[PDB]
């Protein structure tokens, strides 16, 4: 009685770290979905999807060239800085 | 299939589940644990007493009775020692498990915060590319379906 | 009885002995700090 | 009332336990300066509203 | 207050400590920082849209 006793109270410490096995092995699974190698069926699918998206504006609505838009840029800070040099020389 | 995006609040929610059932069974492991320790607090309890009584044998000359009641406490020296050992050796396993769990609690949390920031950004593509669809019917290449449709007519 | 205080355990984990034995040490060097500034103010 | 009269031993105690109070009294403090800041806001927002 | 009075060993074991929370404190301002660039962008848009 003694062993069976002891036997028993073997088999409750196994249980308890036999179920946190169980729940050691089915609670980093589903953060095994996030992949650093970016396999991840969801996440990264879903980063994917929303640069697809983002390339559907990009067809849809060309952005302007950097080169018009430099020129813009340098244009507007040009006519920005002869209107800047015009106002202080009009207020100097 | 079902969409996954309703899947990330299941899915999580889903976790919790099991988070509580982790914290629930870790909790019996340790009533357990103290349980044996007042066990084996009551053996030596129980094993000193011969000590007392055996303290009160070889008094008065008769070292004979204390002999006896020495030998029986052995019997309980092994139950004492036999079970220091096994307390011992539990005592790594316990410790090391109990610093996963407020890991693992961490990083689900985090998990789930991260959860949510990509579902707003989502739900902001989803926008995105549902907003200038109809925009895109006006087209500067006079392909438009209506706009430059209703303009001809 | 004892599986409830576990659950206790982990759900309002107490403070480390080693900073509540530091809280101990040093509210009681606090207090005894405190104590030797009343008697030397009061001496 | 304590330390008087060379019974030093006494005024230990009763410092000892005011201390439970101080640990009360800072605790209380903080609450009541972080509430503060959060009163004097929107007193002001009505006014405006 | 544990480096003071001589008791230099204390004070490791509470910085020791907090260097957990460095960590903590560390990797979340790294997670602060990068999502400042996708929010404001996105505010933007939406006024124009």
């Amino acid at each position: 009685e003694r062993k069976y006793l002891e036997l028993k109270s073997q088999k409750n410490l196994y249980l308890a770290r036999l179920k946190s096995a169980i729940a050691a092995q089915k609670i980093e699974e589903i953060a095994g979905n996030l992949d650093n190698a970016s396999a991840s069926s969801l996440f990264e699918r879903i980063e994917t999807k929303i640069l697809e998206l983002e390339a559907e504006r990009e067809l849809l609505n060309p952005p302007p060239s950097p080169l018009d838009k430099k020129f813009e840029q340098w244009e507007e800070q040009q006519a920005v800085e002869a209107t800047l040099a015009a106002m202080k020389a009009r207020r100097s | 299939q079902e969409a996954p995006e309703d899947l990330l609040e299941r899915l999580l929610g889903e976790m919790e589940l099991e988070l509580i059932e982790l914290r629930r069974a870790l909790a019996q492991t340790i009533a357990t644990f103290k349980s044996t320790e007042r066990q084996r607090d009551a053996q030596q309890l129980i094993a000193q007493r011969w000590y007392e009584k055996a303290q009160a044998a070889l008094d008065r000359g008769n070292e004979q009775l204390a002999r006896e009641a020495l030998g029986q406490r052995q019997s309980y020296q092994s139950h004492t020692e036999a079970l220091g050992k096994s307390l011992g050796e539990q005592r790594a396993l316990v410790e090391q498990v109990r610093g996963q769990l407020q890991k693992l609690e961490r990083k689900y949390l985090e998990l789930k915060s991260q959860k949510n920031l990509y579902l707003a950004r989502l739900k902001s593509a989803i926008a995105a590319q549902k907003i200038e669809e109809i925009a895109g019917n006006l087209d500067n290449a006079s392909a438009s379906s209506l706009f430059e449709r209703i303009e001809t007519k």
